[PDB]
């Protein structure tokens, strides 16, 4: 019947999250552009809270991703058409 | 867009209301030492702020007087990066051979407060002024003459165990950037923890 | 042709970014990436400037949009989630707390030494607090036991 | 030589029964599974529950990889424009995993 | 494509895990499994990697979630259940434990 | 240890069915991406 | 569903006990039986 | 989809609690259970 | 050794179909390369 605190999880925040360098396995590290790691507890200041029994999924939207897939394919096709036109022009010159 | 925004205000008044256990064991006034928990009965921790907004931990020690019934000894300590430096009361009537000066609290037989510091207000010596304190607080360039006023007019001693019923202070450290939005005028507005 | 080739390359970079986003639809803690592009234009004292076209499309940066993702519920105390701003700190080696990396997924467990580790057996970092202490006593990071 | 212990032998109405047989012999292991850790160490487990590391893979990194001369079969060899072969472990210093 | 193929493989692995869980809905003592994945990102000294995308999705591990399962009631003393933490120990051969 | 009882599986049929649906959706999306990448390569292969 | 099946089983056990009590209304020396039930709660390290 | 899944989980948890209450209708000394739920909203620096 | 069972093939139809698509794509690319070589040789042979 001894309920004793064994520690608390460390929470690390960087000022520029866009600048974190991407390691493997959904991990990041701090770099020159990301600033120094700000060490703090949870629920303090600007830090968030820690909830047990939950996981975070991806933050992607399948609708938006599929639409961006369509748009990127269309841009690719248009640029390939431009390249084809240029090759046709060069071949047209080369047949005088 | 600063990550912390605010105007820090130094700690000047500390109002504390506690209930002190009447059934707790008596302790020796002269043998008090904050490094030894068994010399006193209870210890509470609080956070205080300087002029520049630095956070410091204030630990309060309560000791049950053995020579005089219904009497308690209270000592303050300020924790800096070098250790725990005791804080001394200029006109406190509780003294130790180690040079740590506290204040005495007396209570009536019905459990109500009888007297505080022989009727004198509890004002502590300057935190970071070495001329007044043998253990100056390292305030890192902040105001060294900062002093604390402690109010315990509602402290009581009943049969109930130790309890920190109320803790009130005027300190204010800083904000923490929490959200950012832009209005139609292009003004960038940020809200903070405070 | 070089400008058309640049357009093809930019489109293919956007395709790769989107496909990488799609593939990681199920992974825990993933953050979507957005690819941004910038124009290419550079003229000499010796070109007429108004008689010269542009120079194509250049890739600016692959962003790492860090907006909060959705949560699933496993009713397992070893699973942790950061609601709001923050990262977990995980150490490759137990002894060293300097070599640490930031992560968002919280699939943790106990290993044979009773240390809270991730899937890769990388030890999570935490603060030392005494059984009677209050706030963090030693604010240095060491593995949670 | 063999030492035999039969202090718990009994003779009752029940038919012949071999109630207990205990020995300290140990023949060998038998390779059952192989896995490599992130350090490149090869670990193999055996029938006797004997998990023993058999080594770790060597990783070679040359300062100028463009200068490597191409042999057949997707292989390269060191030259002097490629520099000297730097032998190291994986996940140490500038090496990968 | 290789990133998309990795996504297909990850989805199919989760499918297989779920199907295995569904099949064993009636077996006694079974523990469900969960498939966890991790991102793929790697670079050398030659590549810049300021504007390079991801490498897809990599299977991390199939877990063996060990939360207590429900109980049926047979009113037969030879049927036993461990309520809480613990395992039964069973030996293939009577002699050797 | 309790006699007269057996342990069933520790699975939830509802969650398993929902995860079946989600995994099918993820598989379909990834196959769509692979089809897009094949179409782009075929498009280049016809110039 | 196993909770509902457990409830069905408990109710049916009480039914059988009552029926045995009623059947023996005429036998000499019989003593009635009472069925008592207890709640089920599995304490594991998981499942919060 | 995840929000709908959360709603399904909430409904199923209420189902399990009610079924456990109904099952123990005959047990001596039992106390019923009530399932309470809370909303989810993530306060982040992004996402407006 | 288990009686009453057989081993099926150890192939994955999904992976086999994907590898079929990839191998077809590689074949088409290489055929396109051979075409350029013939076109280049014909271009030389017409001076």
């Amino acid at each position: 019947g001894e309920n004793v605190t064994l520690g608390r999880v460390a929470l690390v925040r960087v000022p520029n999250e866009q600048g974190l360098d991407k390691k493997g396995g959904t991990q990041w590290d701090s770099t020159q552009f990301s600033g120094d790691k700000i060490w703090g507890e949870s629920n303090k200041g600007s830090f968030g809270t820690i909830n047990n029994g939950m996981l975070e999924q991806s933050n992607i939207d399948m609708t938006q991703e599929l639409v961006d897939l369509i748009s990127a394919q269309r841009n690719f096709q248009a640029n390939s058409r431009s390249l084809e036109v240029h090759n046709q022009l060069q071949q047209n010159i080369l047949q005088i | 867009i600063p990550a912390e925004f605010g105007k820090p205000k130094q700690t000047a008044n500390i109002e504390v209301g506690v209930n002190l256990p009447a059934n707790g064991d008596l302790k020796d006034p002269t043998q008090f030492d904050f490094s030894d928990p068994d010399t006193y009965n209870r210890s509470t921790s609080s956070t205080i702020y300087d002029s520049m907004g630095q956070s410091y931990k204030l630990t309060t020690y309560y000791l049950k007087d053995q020579t005089q019934p219904n009497t308690w000894n209270t000592y303050y300590t300020v924790t800096d990066k070098e250790g725990e430096k005791p804080l001394n009361v200029a006109a406190g009537d509780a003294q130790t051979p180690t040079g740590h000066v506290g204040h005495t609290m007396k209570f009536n037989n019905d459990g109500t407060l009888a007297s505080l510091n022989n009727g004198q207000p509890i004002t502590s010596v300057a935190l970071g002024d070495p001329a007044t304190n043998t253990t100056p607080v390292d305030m890192n360039g902040a105001d060294p003459a900062q002093t604390l006023n402690f109010g315990l007019g509602s402290a009581t001693q009943f049969a109930a165990p130790f309890e920190l019923t109320k803790f009130d202070e005027d300190g204010a450290t800083t904000g923490f950037l929490t959200k950012v939005d832009f209005d139609e005028n292009g003004s960038v507005m940020g809200t903070y923890s405070n | 042709s070089y400008v058309s080739l640049s357009g093809l390359s930019a489109a293919q970079l956007d395709l790769n970014t989107t496909s990488n986003n799609i593939a990681n639809a199920n992974t825990y803690g993933f953050k979507e990436s957005r690819a941004e592009f910038a124009d290419v234009y550079s003229n000499s004292l010796f070109t007429n400037a108004k008689t010269t076209p542009g120079g194509g499309a250049q890739a600016s940066q692959v962003a790492q949009q860090f907006h909060e993702g959705s949560s699933i519920y496993t009713n397992n105390p070893m699973d942790l989630r950061v609601s709001g701003t923050g990262f977990f700190a995980v150490a490759k080696e137990r002894l060293t707390p300097q070599q640490n990396e930031l992560t968002r997924n919280g699939a943790f467990h106990l290993n044979k030494e009773n240390y809270m580790v991730t899937a890769n057996d990388e030890f999570l970092l935490g603060y030392q607090v005494d059984p009677s202490s209050g706030e963090v006593s030693s604010y240095e990071p060491q593995p949670i036991n | 030589t063999l030492n035999f212990g039969l202090g718990s032998a009994t003779q009752f109405a029940a038919p012949f029964e071999l109630t207990k047989f205990d020995e300290d012999g140990a023949t060998t292991g038998f390779l059952t599974k192989v896995d490599f850790d992130e350090n490149g160490s090869v670990m193999g487990t055996y029938s006797n529950g004997e998990n023993v590391t058999l080594g770790r893979v060597a990783l070679v990194r040359v300062p100028n990889e463009q200068g490597l001369d191409k042999k057949g079969g997707t292989q390269w060899d060191s030259t002097q424009f490629s520099g000297d072969k730097i032998w190291g472990e994986s996940n140490k210093g500038s090496f990968g995993t």
